[PDB]
């Protein structure tokens, strides 16, 4: 993740903004991990699995 | 043994081999020119991410 | 495509403008041209800014 925000760094983009960047995805990727989340049964029969 | 353990305490299960991390980059690059409700500046780090 | 940004980046770069915040701007008046079906030609600004 350093490496992709050096570029940015080096055109003068302020450090606050990119890590202010990443806790808004991040919000917006616990959203999308609850739908991509499948749920697994409790049941014994999931050996196989 | 861990690994197998938390698949039974924790119902929700994940599919591995970058299932998640394709899905999720390529979600919050097309989400975020359909939203547009956090700011200019903030596509730099939602890009980078 | 992104090469080609370097001209207007380093135009309003040597005046003392941010060149990230005229990039932000120019982009989403280009958006909002395509709603409204007319033509409008954009361009930068080196004494406001904007």
């Amino acid at each position: 993740l350093l490496r992709q925000a050096h570029r940015f760094i080096q055109e003068g983009v302020h450090p606050r903004i990119i890590t202010d960047g990443f806790e808004i995805a991040r919000k917006e990727s616990m959203k999308f991990l609850d739908e991509f989340k499948i749920s697994k049964t409790n049941l014994s029969n999931d050996r196989e699995f | 043994l861990r690994a197998v353990a938390n698949v039974l305490k924790d119902k929700n299960i994940i599919p591995g081999a970058g299932a998640f991390y394709i899905a999720l980059s390529r979600y919050l690059r097309s989400a975020n020119m359909n939203k547009l409700g956090a700011k200019g500046k903030t596509k730099t780090g939602i890009e980078a991410f | 495509a992104e090469a080609l940004l370097v001209i207007p980046k380093t135009l309003v770069k040597n005046s003392g403008f941010d060149p990230l915040d005229v990039l932000a701007m120019v982009e989403d008046e280009l958006d909002d041209a395509q709603d409204s079906d007319e033509t409008r030609y954009v361009g930068v600004d080196l004494n406001i800014g904007d």
